[PDB]
RNA sequence: ACCCGGUGAAAUUGAACUGGCCGUGAAGAUGCGGCCUACCCGUGGCAGGACGAAAAGACCCCGUGGAGCUUUACUGCAGC
RNA sequence: CAGGCGGUAGGGGAGCGUUCCCGAUGCCGAUGAAGGCCGACCCGCGAGGGCGGCUGGAGGUAAGGGAAGUGCGAAUGCCG
RNA sequence: CGGUAGCGGGCGUGGAUCCCUGGAUGUCCGAAUGGGGGAACCCGGCCGGCGGGAACGCCGGUCACCGCGCCUUUUUGCGCGGGGGGAACCUGGGGAACUGAAACAUCUCAGUACCCAGAGGAGAGGAAAGAGAAAUCGACUCCCUGAGUAGCGGCGAGCGAAAGGGGACCAGCCUAAACCGUCCGGCUUGUCCGGGCGGGGUCGUGGGGCCCUCGGACACCGAAUCCCCAGCCUAGCCGAAGCUGUUGGGAAGCAGCGCCAGAGAGGGUGAAAGCCCCGUAGGCGAAAGGUGGGGGGAUAGGUGAGGGUACCCGAGUACCCCGUGGUUCGUGGAGCCAUGGGGGAAUCUGGGCGGACCACCGCCUAAGGCUAAGUACUCCGGGUGACCGAUAGCGCACCAGUACCGUGAGGGAAAGGUGAAAAGAACCCCGGGAGGGGAGUGAAAUAGAGCCUGAAACCGUGGGCUUACAAGCAGUCACGGCCCCGCAAGGGGUUGUGGCGUGCCUAUUGAAGCAUGAGCCGGCGACUCACGGUCGUGGGCGAGCUUAAGCCGUUGAGGCGGAGGCGUAGGGAAACCGAGUCCGAACAGGGCGUCUAGUCCGCGGCCGUGGACCCGAAACCGGGCGAGCUAGCCCUGGCC
């Protein structure tokens, strides 16, 4: 039958215009009292997944 | 391709347009008469397209 | 609805193919189920028979083997040529067989 | 049991033209090496070898295998 | 002219053969189809393809393409 | 006068057999229905008949049960109906586990398998207390699309709508209640209550009742019901055109000259046939039965506009709560539909709904029922295959759900081919026969019935070379000898001596291995297909590319169809802005973008989901079958 979108990926990740795969930086959900300002700030941004894992995730979002 | 097929047959010369087939009222010998005149001696295959 | 035999007993027919191509004879008998006819003095064979009340001298007997009904063709009572049966509805009603060559009644 | 007449199975079987010793080699060789020995084919016998036959080891371990049993393992159900 | 060409897993390339389709209302076929049995012959690196003799007795399928139930030696495989 | 010859008798133009339609007969069992019962057997009652017929027997008829009408004097009678089967398909009541989650319990598998009730050529659903955002749609069902979207989700594995749009089909109706009439019953005697029947009534612009006013009541509509007909099904019929020569066992082959064609589909005939046979194209056809969704006729039925009244508008119902199911919804902000428990209204100024709740704005009219078509399936009939061809194709081409196995439920085979024609081998010979040798038939008997072809393992007979002082994965290289084919030179077969020589497969760091698999031969035997992805590739068009279901055409012909999908803009959680945008106070700085190329089809490689390269568990679950073995007990006998 036709493929299904992996909703887990669809809820965590984005495909940019050029097919880059971006997600939020890990490690900020909690335990922050003693995390520096810099660290909490830099983790506030998105980052581009490494090519191997990126291209695995794109397969999961086929109608994207 | 349909246009292109008629073209191949045009270039070969083996395409012939006729406005009407005269003697043919229905019988095979009638066509055979007419075909003779159009030079369709049946030494080669013919697609006959007509309403 | 029986087998459609084109020839009956005892039409006069022509053995038109086989070893007897050319012969002429009366249809001695028809076997529809087996699609065959027996024409007198034709397709004869040498059957062996054991010594019996009937065959005290034993040896062989001759007998006409049925030909395939197809190999046999009706001859015209009129033009005398072998023909092809044609059906003709009469004046009154019920139909007859007629010679496709000339037109004569086959009977 | 053995011999003659009659009837006539089986497990097994890569193929076999299938010897000993000392070596060797996946470390226990008819089959590799070097020696030794041996005319060809059987019959009655014995069981040392062919890691002989049989059973895809039951022991052992492995598999995020199965089942039966236990309880103050977890969760649930009957029952009360 | 120069150089390369051992090879398991594996990657790549080029081919051979089986059944079926178009080519076919064609062409080959009792002056013998398919299949079978031989061969010291021919072509091909090879898978193969021809030719000849024998058998056999009614089918066969070209060049060029198309499609797959397409190739066996092992599964303590299955059937005989 | 079946397969079916044989012996022995018949029938047919006085139209037989055979085919179709309608009758008749139809033992016993089976829903099985008088009763019993271990199906196909046993025993009756009532009424008739038969035999000499009282006893006895046979024959014909009748007698089960449940439901409804209760038309029934409850008793008793009468009438209509049900029961059981059906390949799959259909609805309903109940409802698993293996498995997936790489463990597992929520979840998945799946409301699947299965059990049960029922329906019918279909069944279900169906004329809004709908959808859900448009001041819209307008019953239901089915296909494409929307969409793997929105959502659901140990937010894991996974699951997965609807509206809208494009199509197929097309259709709408009947009641309950108010109120009038009548009929039997009540005894709180009555402008009363209750039950039956008829009239009346049918709703969301809210309708209807009852009273008042105009209209029309002869206009119009009109069945889903009844009647007729065309048409169709169940037998059939007509149906063009070839001769001669020749080889051959045989002509359709080859040769010569012809013919038909709305027919050159195909099958058969001794080999290859448009013109020999059955047919093919094209036509024609029913007294009888079935259908009749088309055509015509009829009947049931159905139709106005105001003012008044405030009489009616489906009850343990709505509604609220508790426990649950359904939906994409797994307790979630959890509505909506359904309902096991509790509480429990209103009759339009009434109620339900638009995702808690409230207000507003709107949609709809619950608590009664019916309804065609479009859809599903294939026991059955036909047609067609880049479907099989006897280890294949259904398990079964044949005497197969058989033989056989099994208490049983249940399991479940193997087996097609003489020849054109039986011409199926008289007769002689050997022999108890079997079997052969002559003869004879045939083109062929190396077609002889254990019969087309007739491979291989396997077993023999005959011949060539070779072998009894050499020890070996059986071969190989060389030389020599013998036998054979060759003018020659060359070659085939065999192998004496010399050289060299650790089977094949698998699994392995490593196998000749004393690790695995294989007795040998033949045949069956494993990377597929669908949908969706991602690359490559052959093409088509290009800022565009492309259709899906379906409609028309064909009957190996394509065309139409633009709904929809991808692409032409991105960024952002979003509002939103836009060649930008986001974070930011920023007119820092960064991130992701801009600086055009796509899309459709075919082919290939790989990936996701399907059993997904083939064979293999131990097990888990559902429904049945077994206490003729064994265990225990119950009844009745026997033995010591
Ligand atoms: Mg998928
Ligand atoms: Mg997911
Ligand atoms: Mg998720
Ligand atoms: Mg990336
Ligand atoms: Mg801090
Ligand atoms: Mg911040
Ligand atoms: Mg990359
Ligand atoms: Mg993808
Ligand atoms: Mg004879
Ligand atoms: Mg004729
Ligand atoms: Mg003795
Ligand atoms: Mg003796
Ligand atoms: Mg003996
Ligand atoms: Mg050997
Ligand atoms: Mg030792
Ligand atoms: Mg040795
Ligand atoms: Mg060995
Ligand atoms: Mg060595
Ligand atoms: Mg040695
Ligand atoms: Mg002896
Ligand atoms: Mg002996
Ligand atoms: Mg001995
Ligand atoms: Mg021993
Ligand atoms: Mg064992
Ligand atoms: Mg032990
Ligand atoms: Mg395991
Ligand atoms: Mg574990
Ligand atoms: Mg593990
Ligand atoms: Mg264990
Ligand atoms: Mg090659
Ligand atoms: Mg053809
Ligand atoms: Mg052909
Ligand atoms: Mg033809
Ligand atoms: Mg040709
Ligand atoms: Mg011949
Ligand atoms: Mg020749
Ligand atoms: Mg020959
Ligand atoms: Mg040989
Ligand atoms: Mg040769
Ligand atoms: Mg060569
Ligand atoms: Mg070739
Ligand atoms: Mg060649
Ligand atoms: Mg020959
Ligand atoms: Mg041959
Ligand atoms: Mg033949
Ligand atoms: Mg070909
Ligand atoms: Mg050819
Ligand atoms: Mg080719
Ligand atoms: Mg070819
Ligand atoms: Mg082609
Ligand atoms: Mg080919
Ligand atoms: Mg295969
Ligand atoms: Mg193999
Ligand atoms: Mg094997
Ligand atoms: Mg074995
Ligand atoms: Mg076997
Ligand atoms: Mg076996
Ligand atoms: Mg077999
Ligand atoms: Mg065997
Ligand atoms: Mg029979
Ligand atoms: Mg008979
Ligand atoms: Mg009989
Ligand atoms: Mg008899
Ligand atoms: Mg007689
Ligand atoms: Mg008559
Ligand atoms: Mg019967
Ligand atoms: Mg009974
Ligand atoms: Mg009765
Ligand atoms: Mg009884
Ligand atoms: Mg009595
Ligand atoms: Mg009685
Ligand atoms: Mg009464
Ligand atoms: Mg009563
Ligand atoms: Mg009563
Ligand atoms: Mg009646
Ligand atoms: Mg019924
Ligand atoms: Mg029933
Ligand atoms: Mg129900
Ligand atoms: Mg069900
Ligand atoms: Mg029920
Ligand atoms: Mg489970
Ligand atoms: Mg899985
Ligand atoms: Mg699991
Ligand atoms: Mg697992
Ligand atoms: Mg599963
Ligand atoms: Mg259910
Ligand atoms: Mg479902
Ligand atoms: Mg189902
Ligand atoms: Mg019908
Ligand atoms: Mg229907
Ligand atoms: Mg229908
Ligand atoms: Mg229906
Ligand atoms: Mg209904
Ligand atoms: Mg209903
Ligand atoms: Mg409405
Ligand atoms: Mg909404
Ligand atoms: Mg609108
Ligand atoms: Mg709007
Ligand atoms: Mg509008
Ligand atoms: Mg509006
Ligand atoms: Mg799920
Ligand atoms: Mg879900
Ligand atoms: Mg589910
Ligand atoms: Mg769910
Ligand atoms: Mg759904
Ligand atoms: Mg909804
Ligand atoms: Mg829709
Ligand atoms: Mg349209
Ligand atoms: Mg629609
Ligand atoms: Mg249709
Ligand atoms: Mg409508
Ligand atoms: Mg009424
Ligand atoms: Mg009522
Ligand atoms: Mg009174
Ligand atoms: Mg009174
Ligand atoms: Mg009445
Ligand atoms: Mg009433
Ligand atoms: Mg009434
Ligand atoms: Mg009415
Ligand atoms: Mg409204
Ligand atoms: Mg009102
Ligand atoms: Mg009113
Ligand atoms: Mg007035
Ligand atoms: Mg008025
Ligand atoms: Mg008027
Ligand atoms: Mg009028
Ligand atoms: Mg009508
Ligand atoms: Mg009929
Ligand atoms: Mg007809
Ligand atoms: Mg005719
Ligand atoms: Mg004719
Ligand atoms: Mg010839
Ligand atoms: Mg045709
Ligand atoms: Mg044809
Ligand atoms: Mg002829
Ligand atoms: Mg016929
Ligand atoms: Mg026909
Ligand atoms: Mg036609
Ligand atoms: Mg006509
Ligand atoms: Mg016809
Ligand atoms: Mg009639
Ligand atoms: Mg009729
Ligand atoms: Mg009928
Ligand atoms: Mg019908
Ligand atoms: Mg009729
Ligand atoms: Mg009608
Ligand atoms: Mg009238
Ligand atoms: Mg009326
Ligand atoms: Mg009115
Ligand atoms: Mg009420
Ligand atoms: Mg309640
Ligand atoms: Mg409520
Ligand atoms: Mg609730
Ligand atoms: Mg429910
Ligand atoms: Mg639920
Ligand atoms: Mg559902
Ligand atoms: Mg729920
Ligand atoms: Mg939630
Ligand atoms: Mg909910
Ligand atoms: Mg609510
Ligand atoms: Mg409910
Ligand atoms: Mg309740
Ligand atoms: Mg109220
Ligand atoms: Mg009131
Ligand atoms: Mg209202
Ligand atoms: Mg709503
Ligand atoms: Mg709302
Ligand atoms: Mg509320
Ligand atoms: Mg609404
Ligand atoms: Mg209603
Ligand atoms: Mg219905
Ligand atoms: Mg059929
Ligand atoms: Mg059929
Ligand atoms: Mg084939
Ligand atoms: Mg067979
Ligand atoms: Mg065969
Ligand atoms: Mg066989
Ligand atoms: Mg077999
Ligand atoms: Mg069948
Ligand atoms: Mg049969
Ligand atoms: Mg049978
Ligand atoms: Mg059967
Ligand atoms: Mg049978
Ligand atoms: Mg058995
Ligand atoms: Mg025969
Ligand atoms: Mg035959
Ligand atoms: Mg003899
Ligand atoms: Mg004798
Ligand atoms: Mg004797
Ligand atoms: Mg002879
Ligand atoms: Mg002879
Ligand atoms: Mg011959
Ligand atoms: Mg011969
Ligand atoms: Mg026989
Ligand atoms: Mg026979
Ligand atoms: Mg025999
Ligand atoms: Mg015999
Ligand atoms: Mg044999
Ligand atoms: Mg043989
Ligand atoms: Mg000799
Ligand atoms: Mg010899
Ligand atoms: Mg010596
Ligand atoms: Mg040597
Ligand atoms: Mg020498
Ligand atoms: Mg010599
Ligand atoms: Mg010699
Ligand atoms: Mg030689
Ligand atoms: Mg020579
Ligand atoms: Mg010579
Ligand atoms: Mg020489
Ligand atoms: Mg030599
Ligand atoms: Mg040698
Ligand atoms: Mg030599
Ligand atoms: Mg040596
Ligand atoms: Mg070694
Ligand atoms: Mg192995
Ligand atoms: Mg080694
Ligand atoms: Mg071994
Ligand atoms: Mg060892
Ligand atoms: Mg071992
Ligand atoms: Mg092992
Ligand atoms: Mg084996
Ligand atoms: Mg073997
Ligand atoms: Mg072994
Ligand atoms: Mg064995
Ligand atoms: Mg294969
Ligand atoms: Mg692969
Ligand atoms: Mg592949
Ligand atoms: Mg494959
Ligand atoms: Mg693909
Ligand atoms: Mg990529
Ligand atoms: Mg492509
Ligand atoms: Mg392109
Ligand atoms: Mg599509
Ligand atoms: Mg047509
Ligand atoms: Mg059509
Ligand atoms: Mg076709
Ligand atoms: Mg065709
Ligand atoms: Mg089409
Ligand atoms: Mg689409
Ligand atoms: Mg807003
Ligand atoms: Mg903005
Ligand atoms: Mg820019
Ligand atoms: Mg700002
Ligand atoms: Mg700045
Ligand atoms: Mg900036
Ligand atoms: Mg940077
Ligand atoms: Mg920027
Ligand atoms: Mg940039
Ligand atoms: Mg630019
Ligand atoms: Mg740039
Ligand atoms: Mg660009
Ligand atoms: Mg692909
Ligand atoms: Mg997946
Ligand atoms: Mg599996
Ligand atoms: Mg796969
Ligand atoms: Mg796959
Ligand atoms: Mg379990
Ligand atoms: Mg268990
Ligand atoms: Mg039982
Ligand atoms: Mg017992
Ligand atoms: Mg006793
Ligand atoms: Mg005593
Ligand atoms: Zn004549």
């Amino acid at each position: 039958p036709k493929m299904k979108t992996h909703k887990g990926a669809k809820k965590r990740v984005k495909i940019t215009a050029s097919g880059k795969v971006v997600a939020m930086k890990t490690g900020k959900r909690h335990l922050n009292w003693q995390k520096s300002g810099k660290e909490i700030r830099q983790k506030g941004r998105k980052f581009v997944l490494a090519k191997p894992e990126a291209e695995r995730i794109k397969l999961l979002l086929p109608y994207e | 391709g349909l246009a292109m097929a008629v073209a191949d047959r045009a270039r070969e010369g083996k395409l012939l347009l006729v406005e009407a087939f005269a003697g043919v009222n229905g019988k095979t010998k009638e066509f055979l008469a007419w075909a003779k005149e159009a030079g369709l001696d049946g030494s080669e295959s013919v697609l006959l397209v007509t309403g | 609805m029986r087998v459609k035999m084109h020839v009956k007993k005892g039409d006069t027919v022509l053995v038109a193919s086989g070893k007897y191509k050319g012969r002429v004879g009366k249809v001695k008998e028809v076997l529809p189920k087996k699609y065959a006819v027996i024409v007198e003095g034709v397709n004869i064979v040498k059957k062996a028979v054991r010594v019996s009340p009937k065959y005290p001298q034993g040896g062989f007997i001759e007998k006409e083997a049925p030909l395939h009904a197809s190999k046999v063709r009706p001859i015209c009572p009129a033009c005398g040529k072998p023909t092809r049966v044609r059906k003709k509805f009469l004046e009154n009603g019920k139909k007859i067989r007629v010679c496709a060559k000339c037109g004569g009644a086959l009977d």
